[PDB]
């Protein structure tokens, strides 16, 4: 061709919203958290994130923390992280949740094929007891309120939009209950079954309470204070993920599964991934 | 005087799901012919919509579910055992199930549609098959593989369940876990191995590695389940003319599931439908 | 579509099913009999979708217009609008701007739409000249929601023959955070990037990429609060014509106050980007072809001037 750029100048000076949240000294892990709780580092309150920032600080990383919205990251889930900007307009790409430990990198414990035995248990806490939050968060008038306070509130702030988020989010939480065989498989369209009526708070609870009694029998035949082994591994960051986000917000069948076991476990997590923090326990 | 709602016959075993399957082999080893009824059904002729489904006559409850069914009727690290396989059992299980006989369809239409159409009345099988299928493959996901050198995925895909579900002791040990899951193991494991089908690969990964399974699927329907399970205490039309107690009531069947199809009225309508069902249920 | 030319009087409604969608369920009325105070009532909801900053946008609100035509070629337009703007397509490599504004939003606004036209050939400028004004002013004091801005923009074209028909253009904008409650005071929320202007490619500035030309996080194309382009044109010869454009442009309480200040006063430091190049026009009574042929002169580096066969069509050309 030819030389026809005669002038070519600096970069453009990014805008100001581009300038606060994004400058970036450290990888920022997008959790949903809440901002005067995100500076401080306090875990999040959504267990499916809790369990990957728990990791984390148990892989010795040193991170920041912010905020999302579920929409901003490279797959439909949320806490991705995004490694530091080297020059002030670009970046290295994004780090799905499932590389985490990829990135983090003797870290060879957090990521294992665990025992043919303990990998059946691991349904205990992704089916069970991830059915036993969904029901008692979404579906439960009670938390109506607590509901409102974290995933909307802070969303829009608008009364005729939260409603509509409100609505969409209720829907998406009774399917992915309604299909896993705990509360209910009730066969009614060619069409998920979306609604607080497909399913049952019965036995969705009902096997809860089966599970925290597997779980706490586990661990007392471990005599190690953790699951079998010497360190917080990627099952104990598991369990902690729910064990605490149902005590710190069901409360009452965490601290007497079996004799105290999971309630003392998720007091002895907090000292070794949160080591400064005070003012758990609700 | 309890009273049970299973599926059919169809593969041999007194069931085509492995709920019922394992309820029924829950019951009758438990109860005795003198108890249960195994009123033969369909999930829209039940309130509780799940059917395996207990109808306990003395109070006129209704249970859905085999979990639920268990909690009628009835060191600890068995029982944690226990616990933790009926949970695996219900997912990571019942997904590699429905990946064959609900998902890959050079095997759903020649042993599983005739299977449904053998075991509802006239007008159903237009209707029904397609939403236990649409079910079926909702709970197929979680796992990547579809309607499919991209063989190694399904046998590593396999693996990753029957690993786990070997080292059980099904039958004597390793770990003896109960009577109650032991009997939810066979509820599976005979509806991955039994069928005949026309496009194989869940048999010979089985028989061809697993022999502590294959004995022992092979000899618990040998106790319990000899020549086709007939034995149980059917309706006493029959094993076909089982569902006698419900021409009148299959149009009501047909109209229910059709309206609810319709583009814009008919999520309202299902959504009225079940919510007025379930209220049944808690009042019972 | 589908229409109804009467309903009581001289009313009518309409619907459009058509980006990837938009469902109009538009409902005009003209008011106190007079053919001209054309009043409307629209309920938009569509999902398009914006490459340049890689990711879709859903706006599902609805938005009152009231227009008016005086007698002298003029018309104004008071446009109250409320809509949703929810961001969700951040699938592909998306710059690390955009995965902070996914979000959601209201924006309640209110706008007023002022462009009288004396062009003769709507699509060809010969003798005309044109001005247009949009003034905006978003959630503020009575106007609820969570954008809280006020934004203009100006465009005053031109032309003279001596058939030769010398061109000429302008435009211009600004985009001023403001407080969300009765005051001109208090804090002044920073711009999110569906408010923000865009500028280039082969409508606005022929020479760039369709949205270039502006502050660049990388491959994705954030805009810029306040604003500048220009144009010349010669337009020698059915419609059927030739051109020679030779384009510019650049894009960029206390606080909010001197960081205005700062960037118009950045505005006019330096060449701008200033581009050129020759093209065919064709003056379609509906459309405005041009198929031309650019070489892009000066740029902000990180800004994407395409360099060559520019090919683009639509009515408000610069």
């Amino acid at each position: 061709f030819d030389y026809f750029p005669l002038r070519i100048y600096e970069p453009n000076e990014l805008p100001e919203r581009s300038q606060q949240l994004t400058s970036g000294d450290l990888p920022t892990l997008y959790v949903f958290s809440t901002d005067s709780d995100a500076r401080l580092g306090l875990p999040s309150f959504n267990p499916g994130c809790l369990k990957w920032q728990t990791l984390l600080r148990l892989a010795n990383l040193d991170f920041r923390i912010l905020p999302s919205t579920n929409h901003s990251s490279p797959t439909g889930s949320l806490p991705f992280l995004l490694p530091p900007r080297t020059s002030p307009t670009a970046s290295p790409a994004p780090i799905p949740a499932s590389g985490l430990l990829s990135f983090a990198r003797d870290l060879g414990h957090l990521d294992a094929d665990l025992p043919p035995r303990a990998q059946a248990y691991l349904a205990l806490i992704t089916h069970s007891l991830r059915n036993a939050w969904l029901c008692a968060l979404y579906l439960d008038p009670t938390h109506d309120a607590l509901l409102r306070r974290l995933y909307v509130d802070p969303a829009s702030s608008s009364r005729a939009v939260r409603a509509a988020l409100l609505h969409q989010l209720r829907r998406a939480a009774a399917e992915q209950v309604a299909t896993a065989s705990s509360g209910g498989g009730k066969i009614v369209s060619l069409a998920p079954v979306d609604s607080a009526d497909g399913i049952d708070e019965e036995a969705v609870y009902r096997s809860a309470r089966d599970a925290l009694d597997a779980l706490a029998s586990l661990l007392r035949e471990s005599e190690t204070a953790w699951f079998g082994t010497e360190r917080p591994g990627s099952f104990d960051a598991a369990l902690f993920s729910y064990t605490h986000l149902m005590v710190e917000y069901l409360g009452r069948m965490v601290k007497e599964a079996g004799n105290g076991e999971l309630a003392e476990h998720r007091e002895r997590m907090l000292g070794v991934a949160w080591p400064e923090w005070d003012g758990y326990r609700r | 005087a309890v009273q049970l709602h299973v599926w059919g016959p169809a593969f041999g075993l007194p069931s085509i799901d492995a709920e019922c399957l394992a309820a029924i082999a829950y019951l009758a080893q438990t109860l005795g012919s003198a108890d249960y009824q195994l009123i033969q059904s369909s999930p829209s002729a039940v309130p509780t919509q799940h059917l395996p489904t207990l109808y306990d006559s003395r109070t006129s409850t209704w249970i859905g579910g085999f979990t639920s069914i268990t909690a009628h009727l009835h060191a600890a690290s068995a029982t944690a055992d226990g616990t933790a396989y009926t949970a695996f059992l219900s997912a990571h299980a019942a997904p590699l199930l429905a990946l064959s006989l609900y998902v890959s369809s050079a095997n759903y239409g020649a042993a599983t549609r005739p299977a449904y159409s053998a075991v509802l009345p006239l007008p159903l099988p237009w209707t029904e098959p397609p939403a236990v299928r649409a079910a079926m493959a909702r709970r197929a996901a979680h796992l990547g593989l579809s309607s499919l050198k991209s063989r190694i995925r399904l046998e590593e895909a396999a693996r990753e369940v029957l690993d786990v579900l070997a080292e059980v002791d099904w039958a004597a040990g390793g770990r003896q876990v109960a009577a109650e899951v032991r009997c939810l193991a066979f509820g599976y494991l005979a509806l991955m191995l039994l069928p005949d089908v026309p496009r194989p690969w869940l048999r010979e990964i089985m028989e061809g590695r697993y022999p502590a399974l294959c004995t022992f699927v092979r000899d618990f329907r040998a106790r319990v389940f000899p020549q086709g399970g007939k034995l149980l205490p059917w309706a006493d039309g029959g094993a076909q003319a089982s569902a006698s107690a419900s021409a009148s009531a299959v149009a009501l069947r047909f109209v229910r599931a059709v309206m609810a199809e319709v583009p814009l009225v008919g999520e309202w309508w299902s959504r009225w439908w079940t919510a007025r069902k379930k209220r049944e249920v808690l009042a019972s | 579509n589908a229409v109804v030319r009467n309903i009581f009087g001289g009313a009518e409604t309409l619907t459009v099913n058509a980006t990837r969608s938009a469902y109009n369920a538009t409902f005009s009325t003209p008011i106190n009999g007079n053919p001209d105070l054309r009043l409307s009532v629209e309920a938009l909801r569509s999902a398009t979708q914006k490459p340049w900053a890689s990711h879709e946008e859903h706006l599902t609100g609805a938005n009152l217009r009231l227009a008016w035509l005086t007698e002298k070629g003029d018309t104004h337009a008071l446009a109250y609008s409320s809509v949703w703007r929810q961001l969700t397509g951040l699938a592909p490599t998306a710059s690390p701007t955009v995965r902070a504004d996914a979000g959601d939003s209201l924006k309640s606004s209110l706008t007023h739409t002022f462009t009288r036209d004396r062009r003769d050939n709507p699509m060809l400028p010969q003798s005309g000249y044109l001005f247009r004004s949009v003034s905006e002013l978003a959630g503020w004091g009575p106007l609820n929601g969570d954008v809280s801005f006020a934004k203009t923009e100006v465009e005053a074209s031109g032309a003279l023959p001596v058939g030769v028909s010398v061109g000429g253009g302008l435009r211009l904008g600004v985009l001023y955070p403001l407080p969300l409650g009765y005051s001109l005071t208090g804090a002044a929320q920073p711009s999110r990037i569906n408010d923000r202007f865009q500028l280039g490619g082969p409508n606005d500035v022929r020479g760039f990429k369709i949205g270039g030309l502006g502050p660049h996080d990388g491959v994705d194309a954030v805009g810029g609060d306040v604003f500048a382009a220009g144009s010349v044109n010669a337009l020698l010869p059915s419609p059927l014509r030739l051109q020679l454009y030779a384009n510019a442009g650049r894009l960029v309480s206390a606080a909010v106050f001197k960081g205005v200040k700062s960037a118009v006063g950045k505005l006019t430091n330096g060449i701008p980007s200033l581009a050129a190049g020759v093209g065919l026009v064709y003056a379609h009574p509906v459309a405005r072809f041009e198929l031309n042929f650019s070489l892009p002169l000066v740029l902000r580096r990180g800004e994407e001037g395409r360099k060559g066969l520019q090919v683009g069509v639509g009515i408000s050309f610069l």
